[PDB]
RNA sequence: GAAGACGGUCGAACUUGACUAUCUAGAGGAAGUAAAAGUCGUAACAAGGUUUCCGUAGGUGAACCUGCGGAAGGAUCAUUA
RNA sequence: UAAAGUUGCUGCAGUUAAAAAGCUCGUAGUUGGAUCUCUCUCGGCCGAAGCGUUUACUUUGAAAAAAUUAGAGUGUUCAAAGCAGGCCGCCUGGAUACCGCAGCUAGGAAUAAUGGAAUAGGACCGCGGUUCUAUUUUGUUG
RNA sequence: ACGGGGAAUCAGGGUUCGAUUCCGGAGAGGGAGCCUGAGAAACGGCUACCACAUCCAAGGAAGGCAGCAGGCGCGCAAAUU
RNA sequence: AAACUGCGAAUGGCUCAUUAAAUCAGUUAUGGUUCCUUUGGUCGCUCGUACUUGGAUAACUGUGGUAAUUCU
């Protein structure tokens, strides 16, 4: 669609458009290679990753991020940022005294690649721990489970 | 009846949080009015400049002239009126000099016969009251 | 703090130099060097603690000023040098050769090797690495890097280096079934066949150890040294060859000992 | 290549008008507590001599009194086709 | 601090001793009935053999300073200690346990939560089907 | 209210404490700004302001014990220049 | 001796004012960085007066200023 949205030029800076070819030799659109990797631990790289047009530099699979560390999962609490969601993570504390357990839970802004398109409020997500990519923000999205009751 | 649930930790850990409140040794402890209204400002002992020795008289059942003194503590200038305990000590105590003071040993509570009276003095010019007392030492001229 | 650190303090030094608590505050604080702080016996303590050589500080620096200490083949004359696993200590003088390696209880051993020993020592290959127009090179945990290393030497594996000349001279890869000291852990310096490695990928390798008396153990893969092909180590072992007694077969090891006497 | 100057930036501080706490050699009100071993009464405890008490409202030199509704913690577990 | 079961999780009280909201609804919170006993590398004993929805729990295994605490050895003259020492050069110590919670790991599968198909958008599978892998089995796009 | 390791007490559970010799942080009268250096926003380095303060021939110059002793002050409260 | 050069003076010691997810503890990460020193490696890998180049400045000598300084 309309990638070029700021007012600076999009691409992925690993990925050489200008490359001279020749009229008669073309099949398709002349030269747009899609930069994408695999990140590890079993994660499989979206295929709205690899045959996407998207310019993210954050994308954990077409941008230039690296997952290492700890992999947490959450509950989509909001997605009223750009291509940043907030996560609700609940938990159970326990509390010697008593010896009873009280529901505490952490939001966490995490990173939403436009990849994973179609997704929901109240589904599962599995983040990967990256450097900091914002103020608040540490973790990417890589990998969404739908929710029970959604068809 | 109080709740027993796995996950009522908060709820009684709030409760018991509240309702220590309600003690009147904790609250006293943990408030910070009462530390603010001690005379001695926490302290065991205090120093003080004996203002005037006055005779409170004993509670009703009850009929002496307890000898206690008016001092005025050094570190905050409060007015205390202390206990001078055995007999005729009062007469080592001379006015405008300079006396430790202690509690009367029921924290903050008056003891016995004289009534508003938490303070005893234990030394009179730098010397105690026993030694006083028994003639171990005497009053620095 | 501002800058590095130049002291320890005895109680913080590492506990298995078995150093006191009323000779000082300080404890010889290592020098940087080959081996980690907490993983190396200064010079210090192992010519006067160890070896009872010198009865003070002043004694270890008037030995080592007399060149009489070889570190790995070389004269040292820093009383605080770090010397750690593998690492071989030549006096000459007295014509001892040492080599630290690991008791069971986790300590530095003082354990005499013969001089044809003393002419090589194992070294863990920490990383292999391309640089320098396509030139390989290896670097060990004793820290030296190494040129045109075997083609088929991998991290994890144990080369065996000649001190005179300082390069491989034959190494033991890492496979199921060699035999393998611990240099970490709780199951710091015992001995065993190494019988399967778990993966965790982006996370710490378990490896399973088999003592020679049957006792199994893990501990994470970084705490792992080659030490044989085989079950057959290519270095000497101290007189407790790596099995770790329970406390109630040390007690009845002891009782044994003394009442044979008298 | 020094002094120095300009413009920035960090920025202590200064002047200026506005917003907390305590000691008092000060006033000035209605309060509480203790000693009341004093007066004026008698509200309550007995049906306490008008049963007591609750809410509310009004009025009294004071306990208190009165209206309305309630309670028995009542002085009635009961009163007869 | 214990005594204080006068802060009560264990483990207190609420008719009259202090105390249950005037009464209902009601969100969060808390708590909730029965029920369900192959391995798309196969080679003539060895390995690419799977958190196999998941979690809580439980039992492991790693990893986790020392000192302190517990505790092993050791006649400091005894002891608090100390980490020393013992035998006629030699011999032996400087152990070990514990280290909540969270994180990692691996067995169990009761208990508890959760999920699987009802609009069939259902499981196994024979038969098809319209872009396209940069390795073709040995004179190289002859 | 520096945090922790830990301390006191403790049947089980807990309650209180932890300025204090080990680890981590912070500060060097209060702020701020730097130079050198690998490393400091260092104070037994510098520059300035604020508070206090030393010598002076009145022009100027020099300061930072929450280092070890020691003094004053403070206080119930703590050692040898 | 002095002085120039180098290194250290960022460690240690003191204290607990500030500080309430801050510090700190355990756990991880740096595939997002810097690192004196130590240790090992690399250091004729560059196709373009050398049998050793230049100017200073200390210490030292000598002249001084200020009441006063680890001033100069």
């Amino acid at each position: 669609a309309d990638i070029q949205t700021e007012r600076a030029y999009q691409k992925q800076p690993t990925i050489f458009q200008n490359k001279k070819r020749v009229l008669l030799g073309e099949t398709g659109k002349e030269k747009l290679p899609r930069y994408y990797k695999n990140i590890g631990l079993g994660f499989k790289t979206p295929k709205e990753a690899i045959e996407g047009t998207y310019i993210d530099k954050k994308c954990p699979f077409t941008g230039n991020v690296s997952i290492r560390g700890r992999i947490l999962s959450g509950v989509v609490t909001k997605m009223k940022m750009q291509r940043t969601i907030v996560i609700r993570r609940d938990y159970l504390h326990y509390i010697r005294k008593y010896n009873r357990f009280e529901k505490r839970h952490k939001n966490m802004s995490v990173h939403l690649s436009p990849c994973f398109r179609d997704v929901q409020i109240g589904d599962i997500v599995t983040v990967g721990e990256c450097r900091p990519l914002s103020k608040t923000v540490r973790f990417n999205v890589l990998k969404v489970t739908k929710a029970a009751g959604t068809k | 009846g109080k709740c027993r649930g796995l996950r009522t930790a908060r709820k009684l850990r709030s409760h018991r949080r509240d309702q220590k409140w309600h003690d009147k040794q904790y609250k006293k402890a943990h408030l910070g009015t009462a530390l603010k209204a001690n005379p001695f400002g926490g302290a065991s002992h205090a120093k003080g400049i004996v203002l005037e020795k006055v005779g409170v008289e004993a509670k009703q059942p009850n009929s002496a002239i307890r000898k206690c003194v008016r001092v005025q503590l050094i570190k905050n200038g409060k007015k205390i009126t202390a206990f001078v305990p055995n007999d005729g000590c009062l007469n080592f105590i001379e006015e405008n000099d300079e006396v430790l003071v202690a509690g009367f040993g029921r924290k903050g509570h008056a003891v016995g016969d004289i009534p508003g009276v938490r303070f005893k003095v234990v030394k009179v010019a730098n010397v105690s009251l026993l030694a006083l007392y028994k003639g171990k030492k005497e009053r620095p001229r | 703090a501002r800058g590095p650190k130049k002291h320890l303090k005895r109680v913080a030094a590492p506990k298995h130099w078995m150093l006191d608590k009323l000779t000082g505050v300080f404890a010889p604080r290592p020098s940087t060097g080959p081996h980690k702080l907490r993983e190396c016996l200064p010079l210090i303590i192992f010519l006067r603690n160890r070896l009872k050589y010198a009865l003070t500080g002043d004694e270890v620096k008037k030995i080592c000023m007399q060149r009489f200490i070889k570190i790995d083949g070389k004269v040292r004359t820093d009383i605080t040098y770090p010397a750690g696993f593998m690492d071989v200590i030549s006096i000459d003088k007295t014509g001892e050769n040492f080599r630290l390696i690991y008791d069971t209880k986790g300590r530095f051993a003082v354990h005499r090797i013969t001089p044809e020993e003393a002419k090589y020592k194992l070294c863990k290959v920490r990383k292999i690495f391309v640089g320098t127009k396509g030139i390989p090179h290896l670097v060990t945990h004793d820290a030296r890097t190494i040129r045109y290393p075997d083609p088929l030497i991998k991290v994890n594996d144990t080369i065996q280096i000649d001190l005179e000349t300082g390069k491989i001279t034959d190494f033991i890869k890492f496979d199921t079934g060699n035999l393998c000291m611990v240099t970490g852990g709780a199951n710091l310096g015992r001995i065993g066949v190494i019988t399967n490695r778990e993966r965790h990928p982006g996370s710490f390798d378990v490896v399973h150890v088999k003592d020679a008396n049957g006792n199994s153990f893990a501990t994470r893969l970084s705490n792992i040294f080659v030490i044989g092909k085989g079950n057959k180590p290519w270095i000497s072992l101290p007189r407790g060859k790596g099995i770790r007694l329970t406390i109630a077969e040390e007690r009845d090891k002891r009782l044994a000992a003394k009442q044979s006497s008298g």
